[PDB]
């Protein structure tokens, strides 16, 4: 019965297909009833919500409205009837492509995928934001071959005053060593660790470190990255979780799948243990991997 | 982008006007809702920023909705509840309701938290927060004149006193005027410095070029406006009992 000039009813879009199942909610492909424009409709979840509109959804919406970039997913508007987030539709997700055995990646297409992804991280970090949920399923690609960073549900703003940020972030497999060691004072480097895992994934087709618990993950990380000692990671022992489990070489394990040497080299500077020594978005975009033949090419496979 | 800025003619033709409410009554209802926000805000121990955000939500809400259908005493608590979540100081729904109650019915008694009466007035606040969100089109990120005040009080090497008077003007513009609906935060901040200066008898030194202190804050601002705005702000401050007293030099 009430006027609502700036929140249109989602009935303006016509659902076509429920494309996303999981615990993130329900994602629908839809079609603008007048123009045919395709969109993604992501309903805001209200399971056990006893504090009104979910504070986490406000955060996510706040961040999406701020992040406006060719390689970050695009919130068009927010709709009602219950509440829907409406995005420009992206037909593919990197997880689904990586699994379809009929899909093939030329190296110059891999270069372009990693380039668009790294450019997206450069952007969100410049805007003082951490993604905190890096993984294949959150990298999307449009019909026209433009990669979009998506799902900012765990995302959070950062800055630089000792930081009091939350520890249980990032799905186990893409979670970086810091977080496993119980870190609470971190920033952008955690997302680049994920980018490293995703990059390797472009050749292996499978997430490369499939841990079962936090300690079996840390273990799997050691059997690829070396042990976690103050010789490799100064002052790592300053943390009260180096206790267990202790233990005492990345290019080797990936030789078979990844042929390009520049590619292997970049993967090794992303999957570094010490965050202070981990390569950043800027220096990664400048790595010779992106500036040697074959050059990055547009996506059509 | 120009969505929440209105001409003086649009401020005149408000939704509350279409339903009878006079221009001076409407200004009053906003001042009352601001007071209610400041009162609940101080008792809930949230910051002046959270409150200012609440006040701007309220202001914009009544450029779309009318005071005759949405009473400020119902809207303000819900606006504050939302602003606290947006601004990082979440307060619990029950807590905001208890505090709204004691502010509005000082003598009444906290209803039985198990009654069908109370359960309903909780649902009413959750319904209003949803109505506020939709009315604002989910645009909850607010820029305040304060942000820009520090920027141009170092630009006049003003004492700590001149600066604190400027924030006071800033906060009071939100309560007492509708500048937040007409002028960008950077402009409102100039108006606030300009008047804090007039009030403190602090005179600003001419820049090295010949240009004035405000030019380095918003290109649109002209002295002709600054004087019209500081005069309007000053008049309302004079009508507000005990306010000027707070920044008045008693020595
Ligand atoms: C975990 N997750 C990944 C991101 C996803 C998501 C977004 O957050 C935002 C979007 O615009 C999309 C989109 O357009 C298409 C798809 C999509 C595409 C293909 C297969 C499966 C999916 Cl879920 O997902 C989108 C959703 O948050 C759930």
């Amino acid at each position: 019965s009430v006027e609502c000039p700036f929140c249109d009813e989602v009935s303006k879009y016509e659902k076509l297909a429920k494309i996303g199942q999981g615990t993130f909610g329900e994602v629908f492909k839809a079609r603008h009833r007048k123009t045919g424009q395709k969109v993604a409709l992501k309903k805001v979840l209200m399971e056990n919500e006893k504090e009104g509109f979910p504070i986490t959804a406000l955060r996510e919406i706040k961040i999406l409205q701020l992040l406006k970039h060719e390689n970050v997913v695009n919130l068009i508007e927010i709709c009602r009837t219950s509440i829907y987030l409406v995005f420009d539709f992206c037909e593919h997700d990197l997880a689904g492509l990586l699994s379809n055995v009929l899909v093939k990646f030329t190296l110059s297409e891999i270069k372009r995928v990693m380039q668009m992804l790294l450019n997206g991280l450069y952007y969100i970090h410049r805007n003082k934001i951490l993604h905190r949920d890096m993984k294949a399923a959150n990298v999307l690609i449009t019909r026209d071959g433009v990669l979009k960073l998506a799902d900012f549900g765990l995302a959070r703003a950062f800055s630089l005053a000792p930081n009091r940020y939350t520890n249980r972030v990032v799905t186990l497999w893409y979670r970086p060593p810091e977080l496993l060691l119980g870190e609470r004072d971190y920033g952008p480097p955690i997302d680049l660790w994920g980018a490293g895992c995703i990059m390797a994934e472009m050749w292996t087709r499978s997430p490369i470190m499939q841990g079962n618990t936090e300690q079996h993950q840390l273990a799997l990380i050691s059997q690829l990255c070396g042990s976690i000692t103050p010789e490799v990671w100064p002052n790592v022992d300053n943390y009260e979780l180096y206790e267990k489990l202790e233990l005492v070489k990345v290019k080797d394990r990936l030789k078979a799948y990844v042929r390009d040497p520049y590619a292997l080299d970049l993967i090794d500077k992303l999957l570094v243990l010490d965050p202070a020594q981990r390569i950043d978005s800027d220096d990664a975009l400048n790595h010779d991997f992106f500036w040697s033949d074959p050059m990055p090419s547009d996506l059509k496979g | 982008n120009k969505r929440w800025y209105f001409t003086r003619e649009q401020l005149e033709n408000s939704p509350s006007r279409r339903f009878g409410v006079d221009p001076d009554k409407e200004l009053s209802y906003r001042q009352q809702a601001a007071n209610l926000l400041q009162d609940m805000g101080q008792r809930l121990n949230v910051s002046q920023l959270t409150i200012n955000t609440a006040i701007v939500y309220m202001h914009r809400f009544y450029m779309i909705q009318s005071f005759t259908r949405f009473p400020g005493n119902s809207v303000a608590p819900a606006a504050l509840f939302l602003a606290a979540k947006v601004e990082g100081q979440p307060k619990k729904l029950e807590h905001v309701i208890k505090v709204a109650h004691t502010c509005l019915h000082p003598q009444e008694s906290l209803p039985d938290t198990r009654s069908e009466a109370y359960l309903q007035q909780v649902q009413d606040l959750v319904i209003l927060e949803s109505i506020i969100l939709q009315t604002l089109g989910f645009e909850l990120t607010i820029d305040h004149p304060h942000t820009h005040v520090v920027k141009c009080t170092q630009l006049v090497r003003a004492s700590k006193d001149l600066a604190q008077t400027s924030y006071f003007m800033a906060t009071n513009s939100l309560h007492l005027t509708t500048f937040s609906l007409q002028y960008t935060p950077p402009v409102v901040a100039c108006v606030c410095i300009h008047l804090a200066c007039k009030w403190s008898n602090w005179e600003i030194p001419v820049s090295t070029d010949g240009k004035h202190w405000w030019e380095y804050v918003d290109a649109t601002v002209t002295l002709e406006l600054l004087d019209e705005l500081t005069h309007e702000l000053l008049q309302i401050l004079e009508k507000t009992p005990n306010r000027l007293k707070r920044i008045w030099n008693w020595r």
